[PDB]
Parts: C-alpha cells; structure tokens; sequence
DNA sequence: CTTCCTCGAAGGTTC
DNA sequence: GAACCTTCGAGGAAG
C-alpha cells in the first residue's frame, strides 16, 4: 500500500505524531489501554491511516467499522462483545450513528459494562454484561458536530491539518518513484504548490500530468512541462479548480465585487446551492477570496489582483 | 428458565421474538447462566472475518 | 453530424474533448483500460452520446444502463459479467443508486474484484469472484450530493458547458438538412441566437419556422421570411418571450427598479407564483437582469439598457 | 351547443388561434401528426373548449383522461395502450400525476416505447404516432424535463369588449331570449372581461325578465335587474366599492396596512387579499407599496371624490 | 322550533332573500334544477339556517355531510352515485377538503360526469360515470381559502348582513315563545340592543336572564328584573364588557387618548396581546370608539361622551 | 386535600362563584344539563381546580381528557361515543387541539351529532351519530388562539381575576391547618404581600418555610423565623429577585431614573433582550415601579423609597 | 472512585449544598419525597455529580435519560412507567425537550397521572393512568429559555457558579490522590490557574501531565514540568484554548476589533453558534476580554496586550 | 456436489435474492459438478 | 411536500 | 440621533 506503516514512515503532522508517541508509550509503562481517542479535521488528510498506525504501536489487530453500518443495539454490543483486551475500535464518521445507539455507547466507553433493562408494566429487572477493556478510536469532518455529552467522553482529541511545502514534495517525489517516473526537485515542488494542501489531490494531479508527459514529451516531468500541463487540466497557480474560478470571475464581472446572495450566484452558475457552500467556499474562505457579511459575499482586494482586474 | 431470560434480553435489543428463540434456541448448555447463554447466542450469529 | 462517431465529428465541447483525448492515447500506449471518468453539466447538453463517442475511439463495446434500474447488489454484479476485458460501462443518475449496492462497487472499482460473505461464527466464509477489467463512466447532475468515498474513486473530471453561437449555427445548419429545407447562413444565425445555447430549443424554433415558411411562403427559409416567423412568434432578439418582457416592463414602470416581493408582482402580471418563480425568472437571473435580494427582487443596469429606459441609481 | 365546435365558431383569442391554424395545416398537408401542445393560462378563458376544437380539426376521435383519476404507472400503461395511429390524448389538470408517472409519460413522448417494471414483472410497449394535448393552470409545477418535450405553448389572453358582445348575443339565441344591442353591451362592461361571467350574468337576468318582466331583455329590465344584482358599471361588488370608500374617506387614500383595513370593514384578512384585491389591481385602482396600499386617482373619479396629490 | 323552516319566518337577510325567492320560482317555472349557491360570512348570522330553508321551498331531499369528513377521492365518489335526479347536496366546512379532492367536483359542477379507474392489471379501464341533475350547497367562514376554478363554477353568492335592531327585538320576541315566558316590548329592546347585531348572541342573552328571572325572581321578564340581570352580567348599554371598558378608561386616563401602541396597553391591563387584538380590539373599532393609526391606537369623541369625561 | 371540593371551601372568584351558583340552581329546577362553560385568564389562578368543583356541585361523573392527547378526529369521536346522559366532558389546555378537529365539535355543541364516514372503501356512507345530552367544560389560559365560531359556541364565560390580600391571607392560613403547622396572622401577611397574588406561588413559599422552620426552630412559624428562612429564598418583601432588584437599582445609578432605551438597558445587565420585555418588566409595570414613555422607561418615585436612595 | 459521593465530599457550591442540606434532612423526617428541583448553569461545574449524592442522601435508584434522547409523548410514558416510590428521575438538556413531549409532564409533576389514548380502531380508548410519587431533577444552561409553564412547577431552583483557586486547588489535590502520584504545591496552583475555574478540564488536564512526567521525567510534578507539558499542548498561560485564540485573534483582524456580531462571527470561524455562544462567550466576557455593546461585542484592551497588538 | 449447491444458493441470498427464488435460480442450473464460483456465475447470467 | 408563522429589515414620526 | 411603532418579505419547520 501507498500509506505508511509507522511514525518514522508517517510525513508531516509532527504535532499529533509527537503527542501521540508520549500518550502511546506512557500506557505500556502501566501495562494498560489507551485512552479514547478523538481524530477531527478536514477530508483526506490521513485521519484513517493514522488509525492504523496506532495499532501498530501498541501491537494490537485493529477492529474497523463505520457510523451507517450500525443500526441498532444489537450491533453495536455484538461488536463489543467479540472483543480481545487491548483491541483498539475505530468507528469513521461517528457523529452519523442513531442517538439510540449513543445511550449504550455512554456506559460502554466509560463503565466497560453494559446493564440491559429488561421487564414489561410492571416488571422490571437488569442483567449486566463486563466488556474487556478496549480503546475507542472515533473520527469526524467537524469537531462541535459530535454529540455534547458523547464529546466529554474522549479523553485525548488529535487535531489534523494542512501538509507544508516541504512535507508535500517529500510526498510528491516518493510517489513518482512508484510510476517509474522521473520528475526534477523543481517540477515536483510545482505540483506542490497547487495541490493546495491535500494529499490526494497531489496523487491524483501527478497521475494526470504522467499522461501528458508521455506524449507531449519524453517520458521526463520538467518544469516546463509541468506547468504546460498544468494549464491544460485548467489548474490556477493558487491551486483554484475550473468552478473555483467560475465563481470569482462572475462576482467581478456581474455584480462589480456584490455583495450577493446565494440564491442568486448558486442560479447565474449552473449549481445547486448545497454544492456551493459546502464543496467550494470553505477554501476561498480560509484562503481570504472571500467574505461573508449579512448582504452576501463579497470579493477581497486581494482576489481582484490575482484574477487580474483594476481595482476601485 | 434462562433460556426465556436470554430470549427476552436479546428481545430488548431490537432482535425480532422468532430470531431470539431461534438464536437462543441454537444454543443448549443446562449449567449456563442467562449472562453466559447471551454471550454466546450474539456470538454464535456474528460473522467473524479475517 | 448529428450522430459522431468520432471527436473528429463531435461539434462543440473542445474544452472536455481536447482533455480526453490525450488521456485515452496514453492509456492505448499500454494494455489498460480508460481511468474512471464522471460528467457534469447542466441537463441536456448531451452527455449520453459523449459517452458513446469515447467507446469508439477505444475500440470497445458499451453496456448501458441507469441508477434507479438497480435495486439490489445482484443487479450490478449480474451486469458486470456481461462485460468482456475493457469494456465500457455507462450508469446515468448515478447519485440516486440506493447505498446497498454503492458499498459492492468500492472494491469492485478498485481492485477489480467482489468478496461474497457468507455464514456466521465458526461458520463464517466468503468467495472471491474476479472481474475483467473495466472503465465505470459515470454521469450525473447533483455532484454535491455523492459520498467522499464514491468522488475519491474517479480520477477524470470533465464539465459539459453551454453551447456558443459558432458552434450552435452549425446544428441549425446540419438540423436543416435532415428535414429538405434551404437555410440562409444569415438566417440560421438568427435561430441560435435566440435558442438560449441549448440544443433542444434550436430544433424547436426550426421546426415551427418550417412550418411558417412552407405555408406562409415559398417552402425557402430566407431572411425575410426569417423576420415573419420571428414576429409571429413573440422571441425577442435575445431570446426573451412576452412574457419576459411584460415583467421587466413592470418593474422598471410601476416600482422603479424595485425592491418588490414576488406576491406583489405575481399578481400584477396575473400568473400563479410558481410560474414566475420556475418558469421565467431562471433564466433572467443567468442572463444577469435581475437580483433576488432580502427584501425582493431589483432590477440591474443591464436590464434598463436592454428595455431602453434611462438609468439612475 | 355552449361550446364552439370549430374555429370559425370560436371568438377572439386571434393570438392563439391564428397560431394553431398555421401548424395544424402544414401537419396535414405532409400527413403527419401534430405535435405535442400544451395550453395554459387563467381560469375561464377557453383552454378544455380549445382542446375539442383541435380535435374536430384534424379530423380524429379524442381520449380523455385527468390527472386526479392517474394514481400509479400502471394505470397509464393500460390507458396508452388504446392509442391508435393519429389518436389525441387529452389530460386535463396534468400538474396533478404523482412524479413516478411523470417519468414513465415524457419517455414516451420522445422515443415512443415503454419499458417499465411492474410478483413483480416487466411490461414493454411500442406505440405508434400520436398527439399528447395538455391543460393546466400551474404550469411552474411541472417539472423541467416535462416541459421541453411539448412542442407548442399556448398562453390564453383576456377577451375585449367586442369579442363579449358577440359571445352574450350568441348565447341569447340558445336559450332564444330575445336581447337588444345596446343591451348586450351592458353584461360585457361588467363580465370582468371572462366568458364564463359574461353566461352567468346572462342566466341572472334571463331569471329576473321572467318573474318581474315580459320575458324580453331591453335597455330597461337590464338596468333593473343589475340594480338588483348591484353590480356596478365598472364590474365592482358591493364589497369592491366599500373598500375603496373605506380608503378614502377614513385614511386620506392611505397608506394602511392590510390588516388595518381588512378589520374595519368586518372581513377576513385572506378574503381580502386573494379575493377581493386582485382585479382592483389590475384594473389599477389600488397600488401596493412598501408602507402599504393607496387609492390612484381613478379610484377617486370613479367613486367621486376631490382628488389631491 | 328554534330555527325558521320557511321565507315566512326567516327574518331579515331582505337582499339575500329577495334574490333567493326570484330565482327559485323561475327555476319551477322551467321544471328545473336550482343552480349551485354558495354561502358564505361571518360567523352566526344565518348560513346554515338558510341552506334547509332553500331545500323546504324547493320541495326536494336534503343529503348532508361535512368538510373535515371528506378525506380522499373515495369519499366523494361514494357521495356522489348515491344521488337522485333533483337531489340538493349540502356540504357543511367547505373550505376543508382537500386540494387533491375539491379538483374532482371541477367535472361534476360544469358536465355532470367524472373519470373514474375501474378494473385491475390488464383489465384496468378508464370509464365516464354521469350523473343526474342536482344542486350542490356549500356554507363557508373562510371563501378566500377556495381555489379559484371552484369559486368561478358557483352561480348565486350570497353574503351576509348583521342585523338591525327593530329586526333583532322581533327575533327576542318570537324564542321568547319556544321557552314559556312572557317579555315586555320595551325590555326586548333592551337585550337586542346589546346583542352586537348577531342573532346567536341575542338568544344567549335571553337564556341567561331566564335564569335570573325564575331563581332571584317571580318567573317574569320586566323592567326592574332586567335591569339588575344585566348589571350581574355586567354589560354596558352598548355592550362593552367587563374588559372593553377597562380599555377605555386606561386610554383617557393614562395616555391622554393615545397615541398607544398595542403593546403598552396590553402590559397596563394585565391581559395578553393575542387576546386584545382578536376578541376585543375588533369590536371597539367596527362601533368607531377607537381609531388606528401609524403612531398608535386613538381614543375617539365617541368614547369621551360614552364614559363621561371631558374632549378636551 | 390542597383543592377545594365545594363552594363552601373556594374563597374568592366572588363574581364568578357568584354567577354559578345561580345558573346550576335553575338548571337543576329545570332537570336539564348545563351550558357549556368556557374558563380563562392568567396560569394559576384556579381555572382546573373549579372545573372540579363544578361536577361536585352537580353530582355528576368527569370524564376528563385534555387537548394535547386528542391527536385526530378518530380519537375525538372514540370519546363522545362513550358519553352517558348528563355527563360532564372536561378538557384542559382546549387551545392545543388541531383546527381539523376543532372544526368536528361546531356540530356537537349546537345539533348534538356527528357526520361519520364508514365502510370498507368499495361501499361507503356517511351516517348521523345522535349524542346525548352532555355539558362541555373547557379551560384555556390563551381564549385568543380559538376560532371565532367555537368561541361563540360557549354559553357561560368566566373570566380569573388576581387575589387581593385580604383572600389571599386566608389560604395561607387554611393551607397551614392541612400540614398541621401554627403559623401566626402576623406572618401569615408577610407570606401574602410576597406572594404576587398567586395562589400557587403562597403554596410554594410557605412549604420551603415549614421545612426551615423545623430543621432549626421549634416547629412554629413566628414572625421571626418567616424572615429569617425569606432572606436565605432571596425574595424582597415586595417580592422582586435580585434580578429585578439589579434592574431598578441601574436606572437609579447609571441614568438618573431615564428615560432609557430597552436595548441599552439590557446591555447594563447581561440580559437577553427579549427576556427582560417578556419576563421581569410586565410585573414590575403593574406594581408601579416602572412606567413606558414615548422616549423611554422612567423609574418612578416608588421605586425611589423602595431602594433608599434621594429622589428629586 | 473520583465522583464524590457525600456532601462531606462535595467541595464547594456552599450556597446550593446549605439549602438541599435543610430541604433533604427535613424531607427524612416526615415520609415523603424531595421536591422537584431544577439546576442551571455553566456546562462542566458538577450537576450531574449533584444528582447522584441527592439520590445518595435520600436512599433512593437513581435513573437518567435527557430531553433530545426523548422523541414523542409514548416514550416518557414509557419511562414514568418504569419508576418505583421514590426514585430519582433526572433529564438533561431539557430545554431542548420537543413541545409535544414537553405537554405530558404538567399534569405528571402536578397530580401524578396522565390523559393517554390506548388501542387502534374500533378499540381506541381514554385511559387514566396513575403515576407513584417520584421526584424530576432537570438540568439546563438555558434557565429563561424555559416555558412559563414548566418553570412554575419546579419547588426548588439552585443556581451553579465557577469555582474559585481555593476550591479548584483542593479538588488537584483530592485527584492526584486517587491515582498513585505525587504533586508539589506550586504545580498544583499552577495547574489549576490554567484550567478556566472548571472541573471538567483540571480533571482531564492533570492525567496528561502525569503521562508526560512518567515517560520525559522523573515520576514528580514540578513547576517546572508542569509549565513544559502545558506548553506542549495548547494551554495558554492563562488557559485560552486554541478556538479563543482564533476567536480573538479574527475580531481584531478581519472586523478591526468590532462591534460584531456574534452570528456571523460564528460562520467566519467555522464553529457552531450554540458552541462559542455557551462554552466559550461567557468565560471571556465574565473575564474582560470581551464586552457587551448595543451593535454587538468589542474586543477589550486586555484582549490587544495579550495577542500583542497595538491598540491604536 | 450439496456442498457447493448450498453455498450457492446462499451466497446468491446474501446478493439480496429472496431464499425462495435463490433455490430456484440454483435448481435451474444443470451441472452439479461445477464449483460454486461457476454455479453463482451461471445462475445470475441466466437471469440477465 | 405543504401551511403556517416567526424572525428580521426599514420606513416614518417625534423629541 | 435615540427610541417607538407599523408594515412587508423570505425562510423553515410541523404537520
Ligand atoms: N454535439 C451534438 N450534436 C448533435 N446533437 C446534439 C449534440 N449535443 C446534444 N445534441 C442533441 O440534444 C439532445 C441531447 O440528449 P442527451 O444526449 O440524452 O443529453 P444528456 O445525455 O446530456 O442528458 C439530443 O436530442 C441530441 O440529438
Ligand atoms: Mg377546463
Ligand atoms: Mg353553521
Ligand atoms: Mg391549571
């Protein structure tokens, strides 16, 4: 596989890769599990491949599954009870489970004892069931999304975020080597530079410049063939997508910078409106391209000069 | 007795009666506890993979 | 023409075609199937013969089906061995495929193979079936809506757009031919320029100018007779019908640009809030005459220039 | 009969009517079928009359169905099995069919064949060429695909003076009432410009000629039977006219708000609104604003009143 | 009985019952069914009362039933083919029934026929059931809430009027002999003169002073007993309750006359905003004691005079 | 028991008690049901407790059920099938039922009948259910929110006023006879004044008093220990909170007793706007403390001498 | 176990434990239940803790659910049904309990019985259930976002606050007593400064300085370990977290210190409203960071000498 | 050979054919001998 | 998918 | 120019 195996494979994240080490290794001392932990941030940064790793640390086989697989309590307490002490579970997308199934999870995480309630009118008894101790290893787009009192429970929370310069052509020329691709320390830092930050899209646009480079040149990715390249998949210098652009260049030229509303741009642009602020406007946000007010959108100064209009 | 106890925790979490009797019924030990014959009768359907 | 067999014959769409064809000239440089690829645009644009088009060029034999036709994994796994090696496999809708079955593709599309698990316990098991090798081409409207997952797996992108007037005249042109009509070349500029950019409409108005011209004429689509046609029919030279410009007229005269609710002018032109809302105002938003605001709708600069009306902000 | 059999007996709508002629001639004149029409517009001004005219035109026997009676796929699967080579089918009140039979309908249209599941099973149908007529009053409830397959789009206009004169004379000689010019023009003014008012007003004086009169409508037992009636000569209610004066003499001709006025004439806030208001607009009594409405001056010339800006 | 069965007892309603009458005769005349009559205004002034009325001069079958019954098509179609040639069909809560149903009556009023589905699968068939001739009533608070192609195929309207007084006191007088009481003329006049023009609250009046009358006194209805039955009810000779006065007075005494916004007022009295504007506010303005205005609510001349203070 | 069961017990309401009586002893002359009676006002004031107090005086069974159960008009109908002549229906909270079931009971209460669709579906009818002759009671803190024909339907309106101290005095008085304590005239006033003339809030600072009185007294309820246990509960003697008290002070100290805007104000004491307007102002508005003006709230000079400070 | 279990355990919340002291020894020597209660607060200060010892004190199960786990009026009837004489019953987040759930507790806290309708069809029936005495503690941040209604049933109202250096020192203490480690004093003041007066977060914060003292110290906490691990995670020097650095750190930056609104602050952040609106705003306001305006919050000078701005 | 027809038709089942029609589906096939690889692929390309 | 209704913006008067 | 009051328009959530 194309993801690493350990720490000293794993690039970047040396934040939570440092703390993770110091947390990891403090629990073999005392011959005890990890505490629960919580991995949030941005898609396709290595949530899941770190899960992984994890469990290659502290010598355990990994239990793997995600928040729609589960539907009832039956399921989840399955699971639960084919458990092995110190195996470590990893539910992907844990905020999307039914809240029927958080009120097990609760004395699950916290009590490692279930106590099924059982009786009608007015009968009621209880029996309770010991868990061997087990590490819950959760992960989510959005930390505040998560249930409150859920939240409480992880002792440990792991903050992901954007790969650097460096980390990226470390990770861009690795791949090339994979392909049998020759690529120069200029030309990978190129693709660098524009993957934007995410791991994925630098794989896949490395793919996609492979194809040109072996027809509209020698089989070798040069700087001048990058940028060539680069130009034909329509890929900005800032790493702006096709629709990226689409949207900035409308704001300009239609509605002299707004503001405007949503309904409005998500109908100029064919697009659904859901699309438009969950896929494309986080980044031009971050980024300052854009501004929110309680009018509309709003172009910075700085989106007017790197599309290339005369400011007011 | 332990049998009707095993098939009315099973029925608290969500299984359906047939199934629980079914399930449980799949499993026979006289000694087990009602605790010991759930462990064993959400075991006994649970696809184990490797 | 109308049915290509070739990009040689496609009109239109350089942009998406120019892209693949590079992709598949490097793909026929080895024994490998086509990267997964996924179309958006608006509907209507012709992402069907598209797909078409791309199995000629690599020589290969197309399967074609949609979302809402499978229900349950046994449809999918069924249709996947009636593929031979290479083969093309085109699923429309796409984003209304039932979650089910989108769990069986993920492996599928990525290693070319499906794990069937069966039993329980000490009796689980499970059987591996492989499948040849195969290009998924996918095609759907609603992008936002699929599953990260589902987007990590196609590697090509291509975006349909709007067709320009070159290209548009040149469907009204080849369009008259099939039919046996004579088109003036300035004649069918005036055609596409009030067919909005879709293919569609353009068949539309040429199909009711012939009517005109072999009943009202000579059987010969000239300028002149062009002019008539046009003036029977309400369609502006931009393409907007009457009542499009009976609602810019009322803003502009009764509410001096606006801002007005849409209750207030539904009742004024006498049409049900529903027709203004879908029918007409789509396309002025796009076309960039008005704004829907807070408050209501305003109309733009552009708009008071287009009417004739003096303009003061 | 009431309703016209043929163009030459139908009155006004010039619009769509010389439209229609131009298309259904050349369609004959090759031997083919006409294409798919849909007919929209506000209530009463003779879309359902239309749709049997374009039938006897082309010479071929209708299929009628409505919307409300379409409940499941199959139910249309039956219904289109019927056609016959040139057959119309009419579906009146179209924005009713559940979205699941849209789907199965604007397939047909354009490929002319079915293939659809239905102990399920599968159904497959070729059909042969034929006309689908719409009519509906919601035309923005259909759906997009729906309305690009209709090749021609019929939008029904507001009839003038004239053209309901000749409409009241017509339908005294079915009932064989006897009626004067200048009278017939009397229940055109006031038939809000609609047929089917312009009939029903007919029918109230007919009834009125025939208990307090000779069973004749002259220019006298008119202008008594509408002094009954009280319908004003503008086609204003009872109600319409105390509105009005409300306006003017209590609030200066406003602004006020619509709920201010609605409780000092004893009426119900959506009465008001959406029965009462919408032809005082139109025919530019009243103005809506963004403080509220005021009474334009031909709302003060109408009801006599010194009018000051 | 309580309520009128013929034009000979059903007082008052003079516009509306002259054009009832005229229509009915000349509809016998031609040996005919009568065309469709909609009722419709406020809330107890003779609606229902009159729709029998129309069905005993006719000399036809009443068939009743109500909106909130009807639920689906097949409710109605069951309705429907139950009826007789000249048959009158009252529907009660018109405004209720659903969309989806009232678009079924747009065939039956204009042609007299409906599409019905009828066979299963293959045998399915789309068959015109036809219907005899027959007059639909509908009675209805609320006729904005109709759909416009079913209000246009209505051939009479009738609105109605409140009453006037010399009509009211002979309403008084004539339950005044259902019940057993005797009731002078000139303290008739006083209960109808406090019943706001509504027939309903006329005879509610009358029923609660009869208590009075036979409890707190000897049987009979006079001058002296009315008055002190009144002044435990505590109604004002206008007939301002209890609460009504003590609007008035808080707005001469406290604000002068006003202006006084709703909310202001509604918080001196104690009482609640949605109460004031809807039970009491809509008669204090319909009888002109108050004026409302852009700034506020007004005391007028008329509730100076009435209370007894000075328009200064 | 803490409700009262008969006239003889339900001190105040006098105008209201007052009317009862007389109307149930003529129905009783008569033999016949009673007028369907409609109660309301402000919460807690004793609406649910004379409802009781009616059918003990009547000598009749309650059924009793209440506007929020009612879910549709099946339900409605199961109800009134199971009604015996004479019996009284009490339905609490009658402004939470739906219109579409509200609209079924206009039959009911004037013509003692029901239309009912029955049937399998292939045959169907609509049939008239005969009602016995029953009394409807209902209660509502809200009258504004029933439509205007139910509204009109009831025969009999009482109207819940505010306790005075005198009254209010002897339920302090009655409610210590009932837990046994001694309890003082002295502070049996003291309990009352801070009451704000709610008989539900004299019950509830009475019970915390018993209890402190007990625990660390000698199980009387002097003058003394009264304030002693109010100054631990934090209620001024003219029973404001500390948060009013916060309120009258600020606009003493900070702006010279206004006027002052709302939205200033509120800033001043970290309160939510819409909770001040809503919450703590309308009382302090009928005590007097506080007055509105067109430019402002003005602290008036009762509010002066209850805080101490020099008023000019 | 770390959950204190007796008052002689609880520390601080001196003037909450002084009145359920009296309220609970009082309710031991009569037989009978504790009045409800309603506790409100700051999330994290120790009410959930509360109800436990309550339990403990009375003698009595205790069970827990809370307000969005309860989804229509059939599931908490499920649950009273499920209660025997006595027990505890606490609901959290109950101000976010649905309105239709909402309607069945006021007759259940009141007279302890419930208006249900039982059967389908022609077995549709009224019931009335009858519930054994029980006592309702429920737990809110939200105390005026209560209806009127249910804020009036409640007998006892105890207010939480942050707990001081005194109190957070000695809970350090008590906590790195139960686990087998050693603190210094200064580490222990140090630690608690940092740790936003909560409990919640010196809890969770001292196990990860345990972890770091074991595996890159020797076994004890010093100050001069403990400001190192802080500083390796994110704790300020005076316990901001990294979501009040950037909340901070954009007032100045992108709205040049305010007014703004917290709304659209909320959406330029990334962060949900309910979040920064009760977990964060209310700590940085009670602290001088942020302050109230009419047009919104400003950042405070304090906030422009932390970040190290110029406040120009 | 009920080895691998049983299999077969289970794991036809677990495709999300009803147990009913997966026997059947199975019955129709001719040889036995065949693995249930083969017995699988056959079944659903003769319902295609 | 639909009907109701509540939250917000802004025009206008007055001090 | 700070404070009150009336009016309209677009969302959204409870059937
Ligand atoms: N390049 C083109 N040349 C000729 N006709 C076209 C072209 N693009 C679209 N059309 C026409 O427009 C319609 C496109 O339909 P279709 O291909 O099904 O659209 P989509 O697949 O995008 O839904 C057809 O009638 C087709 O003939
Ligand atoms: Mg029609
Ligand atoms: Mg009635
Ligand atoms: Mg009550």
């Amino acid at each position: 596989t194309l993801r690493p195996q350990y720490f000293k494979e794993y690039i970047g994240q040396d934040k939570v890769k440092d703390q993770l080490k110091i947390f990891i290794e403090a629990a073999k001392l005392r011959d005890e599990a990890l505490d629960h932990t919580l991995l949030f941030g941005p898609p396709g940064l290595g949530k899941t491949t770190m899960a992984f790793v994890i469990a290659n640390e502290m010598g355990v086989n990994l239990k793997q599954t995600s928040g729609p697989a589960i539907e009832k309590a039956g399921d989840l307490v399955a699971i639960l009870n084919d458990l092995e002490p110190g195996d470590i579970l990893f539910i992907d997308e844990i905020h999307r489970m039914p809240m029927a199934v958080e009120e097990v999870l609760y004395s699950a995480m916290e009590d490692y004892y279930i106590d099924i309630m059982i009786g009608a009118g007015e009968t009621s008894r209880s029996v309770h069931l010991d868990l061997p101790p087990f590490t819950l290893v959760g992960a989510t787009t959005r930390a505040g999304m998560l249930s409150n009192p859920l939240r409480a429970r992880f002792g440990i929370n792991g903050h992901m975020e954007y790969y650097e310069l460096p980390d990226l052509t470390e990770i861009v020329e690795r791949t090339s080597e994979i392909f049998e691709m020759t690529i120069t320390p200029e030309a990978a830092l190129e693709l660098a530079r524009r993957s934007r930050g995410t791991p994925r899209i630098a794989n896949r646009l490395l793919k996609r410049v492979r194809d040109y480079a072996q027809i509209m040149g020698d089989g070798v990715i040069d700087d001048k063939i990058a940028d060539q390249a680069l130009t034909m998949l329509d890929v900005d210098h800032e790493g702006l997508d096709y629709v990226d652009q689409k949207i900035l260049r409308t704001m300009i030229e239609m509605y002299g910078g707004g503001p405007v509303g949503l309904g409005t741009l998500s109908v100029n642009i064919a697009e659904e409106r859901e699309t438009v602020e969950d896929m494309y406007e986080p980044y031009l946000i971050q980024k300052g391209f854009i501004m929110r007010t309680r009018t509309g959108r709003v172009a910075t100064a700085k989106a007017y000069e790197h599309m290339g209009y005369d400011y007011t | 007795d332990a049998e009707q106890e095993a098939v009315a925790a099973l029925v608290a979490l969500g299984y359906k009666p047939q199934e629980a009797s079914r399930m449980v019924s799949k499993i026979a030990r006289p000694d087990a506890s009602s605790e010991t014959l759930i462990r064993d009768a959400l075991r006994a359907a649970l696809h184990h993979h490797h």
